[PDB]
């Protein structure tokens, strides 16, 4: 099954093209979460500063 | 018969891809496949992978340099697994060493050929200008000049000073030492004259040309009494180099070799970013090997076996041979020409079923069966030492395995030979004359002949019917046998040109029979009416025009078989007639020179030996090869040469 083993091989490799997209996705969205976590904490920051 | 050949299939990961294209490059027997066009990339190997190779591709190329620099020749042997840079400190020391001596003799023996010649007229003119080394007021213009024409050089020196000028030839007449001396621009201006008459300033390359020559003089004397000493003691360091490099580094040659040869079909696959995939061919008696070499790997990593696709759109396929044992030694002699298609017919076990058969009936003295006999022994013997066979004047240097199969293929002949040497019943020649081991009726000895062979009232119909009666059946075989590949590929018009030669050839033979041979014209008409009506059936059911002509020069093909017999008779009463005449004027003229007739019949009798067995030993094959191998094809879009995974070892 030569053409079944192609056709297999550019399933595998269209599903990992998938999967490297989501990761690259995925790794910045938790970039976005760090940095609105970051300027959240330095907003409460200069808040309580101001406050004190 | 050809193995069936199957397809072998692998996908995988890449690290994984290197690693089992190594261990199935180990055990070498399968074939390769771009498998380029769908779905997959090219695969552009690495970068680094490339740099790896070209250093690898340089290592190679710096260590057959290397070895071809030493002299001897480069065999592989077994490699050593150890590291790359390990290699380099094996390769380079070694290099560095023999390039530097071939640097220095060479350029020594450069220096040397350039003293040697000159030595004794460059000391000879220093001898006599020791009173004007490098005196600033003349020049000493040099010439070392031909035989007593010493006034046509020196009438440019008549033209300058006469009665001054000092210009000669003393001694050393291998060639006269012309030496001119008057000034600067009075000698410059008679050597622009000489050389008008013809003449040249020593001016050399190295020490002698380019400097004084006293002080050159000197040196080449140096150079004299030194040089020889180091030709000796180079050529000493050289033969140590050889005895104690030339293993590691032809080993380390096998491992470049291999490494090369495995990166180079690296790019053979194909692959994304995630897996590759790869395809091959493997022969049918391979499998097990591949299975089992194959199961190594990470999760046995997917194999398809795949039986291969027919004989439609098939011509990338590889091609072997095959042969049982007895047949097998005739591979090389079937593959002088070109390869079948994988679904042509195996044409080598016809080769050893006729050509020894024919070759008795080409050589029928049991002498030249017993001196075949003799250098089979010694070539048997040669294999049994082990040498490859070397000769410069043909330059012909070959392994022992192609010479076993030449011991193999010259037993299988010479037996043929002698029972054709006892049916024709010839001796070396004629030696049935003093003992009549022979019988005929015109001096009954001893025991009788088949076929005397020297007459032809009682030999050459008899002979001459089944010479022909040979190229019959070996033409109607060829015939039937293109029929049938014909049929084997549904491919029609092979079958109708088959069919059409064999019933055009057997209605020619037959009217030939009849109207040309015996009585009895009432039978064989009906099967003249048979052969040109399936002749003229073909031709019109085929529209394959052309065979018309064609049909002339086949019965030329199945008539040309008469060379057979012809040089038979030749060579046979050729070498009879030598011996009876060399044999009837030694014994029955002086009954004592009878020794010197006999050598110099024998040595004539080796000398026709040695001038036509080339020829008649090369007739039947050129029958086979011009009739038989092309009746059925053959000679159609030259196949494709099986060549493994090599680890050239």
């Amino acid at each position: 099954g030569g053409l079944g083993l192609i056709k297999s091989l550019a399933e595998k490799e269209k599903q990992l093209l998938e999967r490297l997209e989501a990761a690259k996705k995925e790794a910045e969205e938790r970039v976005k979460r760090a940095e609105a976590e970051a300027k959240a904490l330095l907003e409460e920051a200069e808040a309580k500063a101001k406050a004190l | 018969m050809i193995a069936p050949m199957e397809k072998l299939v692998l996908a995988g990961p890449k690290g994984r891809a290197k690693e089992l294209l190594q261990s199935l490059q180990q055990a070498g027997v399968v074939h390769l496949e771009t498998l380029r066009p769908e779905a997959l990339s090219a695969y552009q190997l690495s970068p680094e992978e490339r740099a790896e190779l070209r250093r690898w591709e340089a290592v190679s190329a710096g260590a057959e340099h290397t070895l071809s620099l030493l002299g001897l020749e480069a065999e592989p042997a077994r490699p050593f697994p150890e590291g790359l840079e390990a290699a380099e400190k094996a390769l380079s020391p070694i290099q560095a060493h023999a390039e530097g001596l071939t640097r220095q003799k060479q350029e020594l023996e450069e220096e040397l050929a350039l003293a040697q010649a000159y030595l004794e007229p460059l000391e000879r003119l220093a001898a006599l200008a020791h009173g004007l080394d490098k005196s600033p007021f003349l020049r000493v213009i040099p010439f070392l000049l031909t035989e007593k024409e010493l006034p046509l050089v020196e009438e440019a020196l008549r033209k300058a000073l006469e009665d001054r000028y000092l210009l000669a030839h003393e001694a050393y007449a291998g060639g006269v030492a012309a030496l001119v001396v008057v000034h600067r621009k009075e000698v410059d201006q008679a050597k622009a004259a000489l050389s008008r008459a013809g003449v040249a300033e020593l001016r050399l390359p190295g020490a002698l040309g380019e400097l004084p020559l006293s002080e050159a003089a000197r040196r080449l004397k140096e150079r004299a009494e030194a040089a020889p000493r180091e030709l000796s003691e180079v050529r000493q360091h050289l033969a140590k180099l050889a005895r104690e490099s030339a293993s590691t580094l032809q080993s380390l040659w096998t491992r470049a070799q291999d490494e090369v040869a495995r990166l180079k079909a690296l790019e053979e696959l194909a692959s994304g970013r995630f897996g590759f995939a790869l395809l091959g061919y493997v022969p049918v008696k391979a499998k097990p090997k591949v299975e089992e070499a194959l199961a190594r790997h990470k999760e046995s990593v997917v194999y398809a076996f795949e039986p291969v696709d027919e004989h439609h759109e098939a011509d990338r396929i590889p091609v072997v041979l095959d042969n049982p044992p007895w047949a097998k030694p005739f591979e090389l002699l079937v593959s002088f020409l070109n390869t079948p298609k994988y679904g042509t017919f195996d044409p080598t076990p016809v080769v050893p079923v006729f050509f020894p058969f024919w070759f008795g009936m080409i050589v029928g003295d049991i002498g030249y069966a017993l001196l075949f006999y003799l250098v089979g022994r010694w070539l048997s013997g040669y294999v049994k030492r082990n040498e490859p066979l070397v000769i410069d004047l043909f330059a012909l240097k070959l392994k022992p395995q192609v010479i076993g199969k030449l011991v193999h293929i010259l037993n299988w002949m010479v037996f043929w030979t002698v029972v054709w040497g006892v049916i024709y019943g010839e001796f070396f020649g004629t030696f049935l004359e003093h003992l009549g081991v022979f019988g005929t009726p015109e001096h009954p000895g001893l025991i009788p002949i088949l076929i005397h062979r020297i007459d032809t009232a009682k030999t050459a119909n008899l002979l001459i019917l089944l010479s022909v009666a040979f190229g019959v059946v070996l033409v109607f075989f060829g015939l039937a046998l293109r029929a049938y590949l014909g049929l084997k590929h549904r491919h029609m018009a092979h079958f109708w040109e088959g069919v059409g030669y064999l019933g055009g050839l057997v209605g020619v033979l037959a009217l030939a029979a009849s109207y040309l041979g015996n009585l009895q014209a009432g039978w064989l008409q009906g099967l003249m009416y048979l052969g040109f009506g399936v002749f003229l059936l073909a031709v019109l059911m085929s529209r394959i025009w052309l065979m018309i002509p064609e049909i002339f020069t086949q019965a030329g093909h199945i008539l040309s078989h008469i060379r057979i017999y012809a040089v038979g008779a030749a060579g046979g009463i050729l070498a009879g007639l030598l011996t009876d005449v060399g044999f009837a004027l030694a014994e029955r003229l002086g009954l004592l020179g009878v020794l010197l007739g006999l050598l110099v019949a024998g040595v004539l009798h080796l000398l026709i030996l040695l001038l036509t067995t080339l020829g008649h030993m090369l007739q039947p094959i050129r029958l086979l090869w011009v009739e038989f191998f092309t009746k059925f094809g053959f000679y159609e879009e030259n196949g494709r040469p099986y060549r493994p995974f090599k680890s050239v070892r």
